[PDB]
C-alpha cells in the first residue's frame, strides 16, 4: 500500500507527493513543480537521489532531506 | 605490477600524477560519463526488482568492474596511475592527509558547503559538475557533518568475522556480509562513508567526487580481506535468482563479464599489504 499524498512549504520550497534511466516506480515527489527521483527500501525506508545512502522514514521525510540539500537551489529533472 | 597503495602512503610525485590524470579525464570528457552511468544504476537498483551495481550481491563485483574501467581510462592518460585506497577506519579526521590542498582538498565552508582549497575546487575552473541533480556546479563536502564518525577497525573487524557472502533476499534487508559491509543492516560501513563525506558524495552523483574511487577502492579490498578470512566461503547465489545476477551470469552494462570474472582481484592488480590466510 502507497503512502499517502503530502503537499506543503518547507524552507520556502513547496513540496508535493502522491502516489503514482531510473526504476519505474510507485511514488512521486515535486520540489518546486520539478520532480525528484525517490526510491523504497524493503524495510519500509525511503531515500532520494540527492541523498541516497541515508534512509528516512517517509517520503515526505526524503523530500525535506532534498530542500535541505539543496540550499535553496533548483532541482534539475532528471 | 599494478599495486593499489594506501592514499595515506603516496609519494608527492603520485599525488600529482593521480591528480593530474583525474583532470585530464574530466577535460576530455570521459571522466562524466562514469558519473552518468553510476546514477542510473542508483536509479534503477530497487529491492523488488533488477538489481546490479547495488542492494544486492553484484554491489562488490559490479564496482570492482567500474573501478577496472575507471584505472584504465587513468592509466590512458598516465601508465603509472593507478587508484589508492582510503583506509577511513584509520585515517578518520578532516586532518588527513587525503584532505589536503594538494591531494583532494579539504571540507566545504560553513555557508554552501563549497570546496575552496584543492585541484578540484570550483575556483580552479578545472572541476566542473555538470552531471547532477542538485543545479550547483562547485564541488561540495560537509566532512562529519551529517554523521558523526566514520567506521572504526573494530567494527569493520565485526562485518569481516561474517561468514555467509550474502543470504535470501539478497537485497537490502539481507543478513550476511555484503549488506553490512554496504551498510543498509548493522554497524554501517559503506553507506556511512558517502553520508560523512556529504556534498555530491551523498547523492546518486557521487562520482562527481573523485574521493568516490578510493572509498571504493577501500571497500573493494574489504572484499578480498574477507575472502581471506573466509577461503571457504564463497558468492551466492549461484544459479537461477530472479532479479539478481547469479555467480556466472553477466552483469550490465558491460554483459562480457561476470561476478565469477572478477572474485580473484590479483588477475588485475594487487594491493600494497593485505593479510594472508590465517588464524
Ligand atoms: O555506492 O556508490
Ligand atoms: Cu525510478
Ligand atoms: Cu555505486
Ligand atoms: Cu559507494
Ligand atoms: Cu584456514
Amino acid at each position: 500500500a502507497a503512502p499517502e499524498s503530502f503537499d506543503e512549504v518547507y524552507k520556502g520550497r513547496r513540496i508535493q507527493g502522491r502516489p503514482a534511466h531510473e526504476h519505474g516506480g510507485g511514488y512521486e515527489v515535486f520540489v518546486d513543480g520539478v520532480q525528484l527521483h525517490v526510491m523504497r527500501n524493503a524495510d519500509g525506508s525511503w531515500i532520494s537521489v540527492v541523498s541516497h545512502y541515508d534512509p528516512v522514514p517517509t517520503p515526505r521525510a526524503a523530500a525535506r532531506a532534498a530542500v535541505d540539500e539543496l540550499q535553496g537551489a533548483p532541482l534539475l529533472p532528471f | 605490477m599494478t599495486v593499489r597503495k594506501n592514499q595515506a602512503t603516496l609519494t608527492a610525485d603520485e599525488k600529482r600524477r593521480f591528480v593530474a590524470a583525474v583532470l585530464e579525464l574530466k577535460r576530455s570528457g570521459r571522466y562524466d560519463e562514469f558519473v552518468r552511468t553510476h546514477n542510473e544504476f542508483i536509479m534503477s537498483d530497487t529491492d523488488s526488482g533488477e538489481r546490479t551495481g547495488h542492494r544486492s550481491p553484484s554491489f562488490l563485483p559490479w564496482h570492482r568492474r567500474f573501478l577496472l574501467d575507471f584505472e584504465q581510462a587513468l592509466q590512458s592518460v598516465d601508465s603509472s596511475v593507478t587508484l589508492p585506497y582510503w583506509d577511513w577506519s584509520a585515517d578518520r579526521t578532516v586532518r588527513a592527509s587525503l584532505w589536503a590542498p594538494d591531494f583532494l582538498g579539504g571540507t566545504g565552508r560553513s555557508t554552501d558547503g563549497r570546496v575552496m582549497d584543492g585541484p578540484f575546487a570550483a575556483s580552479t575552473g578545472n572541476w566542473p559538475i555538470n552531471v547532477r541533480v542538485d543545479s550547483r556546479t562547485y564541488l561540495r563536502r560537509s566532512l562529519g557533518g551529517s554523521v558523526a564518525e566514520l567506521p572504526t577497525r573494530a567494527e569493520v573487524e565485526s562485518v569481516l568475522a561474517i561468514s555467509a557472502y550474502d543470504l535470501p533476499p539478497y537485497n537490502s534487508a539481507s543478513e550476511g556480509f555484503r549488506n553490512h559491509l554496504e551498510g543498509w543492516r548493522g554497524v554501517n560501513l559503506h553507506n556511512r562513508v558517502h553520508v560523512w563525506v556529504g556534498g555530491q558524495m551523498a547523492t546518486g552523483v557521487s562520482p562527481n567526487d573523485p574521493v568516490f574511487w578510493l572509498h571504493h577502492a577501500y571497500v573493494d579490498k574489504l572484499w578480498a580481506e574477507w575472502q581471506r578470512r573466509h577461503p571457504d566461503s564463497a558468492y551466492v547465489p549461484t544459479g537461477g535468482t530472479p532479479d539478481v545476477v547469479d555467480l556466472n551470469e553477466t552483469m550490465k552494462p558491460w554483459n562480457t563479464v561476470r561476478p565469477a570474472d572478477l572474485l580473484d582481484h590479483t588477475a588485475y592488480y594487487t594491493f600494497d599489504a593485505l593479510e594472508h590466510h590465517h588464524h
